[PDB]
């Protein structure tokens, strides 16, 4: 089997930058090399076929190059909608084989999150569990510290975070932090607070509610 | 317009087998080879095999000769792929693709089909409102304690799209999934519309609308 190596699997680039994604085959593949784009939602598109030909409807800032074992996908000037994982595929021999992929991280200017906190509903509480959600909306870069404080006591070990993929329009992230407590623990405390530290914020932002 | 409509997510038992369909349309089904591709979570694409629909002739990646069977039905214009003796290594997204002759490439791809292989039982999500106890207002729904992936979430049956973030699921220490879907609205545009999240968990046949009450 021909192995397709994409050594760089995570690549950052600024909007407007020239971006190069490389692929090497274990042996010569005679230009029988296609490029695919997979968006964060799992949809796949053909970009380039036979090393260099644009697929119908693909913008012209995309080009393909190389021969023998070494191939490149170049994006002449990065657009926000280019956030994706890029894959090579040889069709010189069966079985068809794919590189490991290269994921783009788009670098844009700093944007601080806006922050929201949500108390648990009675509909949830009545079943024995409180989920408290803190939302960080439309920020860059990815790095953010989210600290939960209950009656001003710093919490540890009782929250989980999730982050969206970079937005295809504004290249930002959004993040949820969820604090899980038993109903009985939820009801022993008054003030639920999430404190957010980020490069876009000149000092930490705190959002809170009072139960009862 | 060429379209490849794959069948829905599927939970299936270790040792069981599962059939996936790829309903095609916008092109003569018989005039194009169909290939299948696997993608394990956080991983790259693996070619499984291709089928000539016109005469049913098949080509398999040797790694899948014991796993996969590709067949067609020329009448419904539908390709099928059956995976047998499933283990948790079969847990993946499966794609169907069309081959174009130009110089060969996979020019159209299905949306993919998530197969989970597990002993654990299906479980529908509970859906709870996220409402505040400023320039913009936020609300959402918490989609809690479901198995397996995936859920889909929409707002006002697809009419509300911008400001929407549906977070990826986290595996909880219970082995159940949970996620939140939020929307932000500029304060001024808040009190026009109502806000209802529509949550679909196909593996459990759960469909749940939750109206998130704006406070009075």
């Amino acid at each position: 089997d021909i192995q397709m190596t994409q050594t760089t699997s995570s690549l950052s680039a600024s909007l407007g930058d020239r971006v190069t994604i490389t692929c090497s085959a274990s042996q010569g593949i005679n230009n029988y090399l296609n490029w695919y784009q997979q968006k964060p939602d799992g949809t796949v598109k053909l970009l380039i076929y036979y090393t260099s030909s644009l697929h119908s409807g693909v913008p012209s800032r995309f080009s393909g190059s190389g021969s023998g074992t070494d191939y490149s996908l170049t994006i002449s000037n990065l657009e926000p909608e280019d956030i994706a994982t890029y894959y090579c595929q040889q069709y010189s021999n069966l079985p068809y084989t794919f590189g490991g992929g290269t994921k783009l991280e788009i670098k844009r200017t700093v944007a601080a999150p806006s922050v929201f906190i949500f108390p648990p509903s009675d509909e949830q509480l009545k079943s024995g569990t409180a989920s408290v959600v803190c939302l960080l909306n439309n920020f860059y870069p990815r790095e953010a510290k989210v600290q939960w404080k209950v009656d001003n006591a710093l919490q540890s070990g009782n929250s989980q975070e999730s982050v969206t993929e970079q937005d295809s329009k504004d290249s930002t992230y959004s993040l949820s932090s969820t604090l899980t407590l038993s109903k009985a623990d939820y009801e022993k405390h008054k003030v639920y607070a999430c404190e957010v530290t980020h490069q876009g914020l000149s000092s930490p932002v705190t959002k809170s509610f009072n139960r009862g | 317009e060429v379209q490849l409509q794959q069948s829905g997510p599927d939970l299936v038992k270790p040792g069981a087998s599962v059939k996936i369909s790829c309903k095609t349309s916008g092109y003569t089904f018989t005039e194009y080879i169909m290939h299948w591709v696997k993608q394990s979570h956080g991983k790259s694409l693996e070619w499984i095999g291709g089928i000539i629909p016109n005469n049913g002739g098949t080509s398999y990646n040797q790694k899948f000769k014991d796993k996969a069977t590709m067949t067609v039905d020329k009448s419904s214009s539908t390709g099928y792929m059956e995976l047998r003796s499933l283990t948790s290594e079969d847990s993946a997204v499966y794609y169907c693709t069309r081959r174009e002759v130009y110089y060969y490439a996979l020019d159209y791809w299905g949306q993919g089909t998530l197969v989970t292989v597990s002993s654990a039982s299906t479980k529908g999500p509970s859906v709870f409102p996220l409402a505040p106890c400023e320039s913009t207002a936020a609300l959402g729904c918490l989609v809690k304690d479901y198995f397996p992936e995936p859920v889909t979430v929409s707002w006002n049956s697809g009419a509300l799209t911008s400001g929407v973030h549906t977070f990826p699921a986290v595996l909880q220490s219970s082995g159940l999934y949970s996620l939140s879907s939020v929307v932000t609205v500029p304060s001024s545009n808040f009190g026009t519309q109502t806000y209802t999240c529509n949550v679909d968990h196909k593996p459990s046949n759960t469909k749940v609308d939750k109206t998130v009450e704006r406070k009075c």
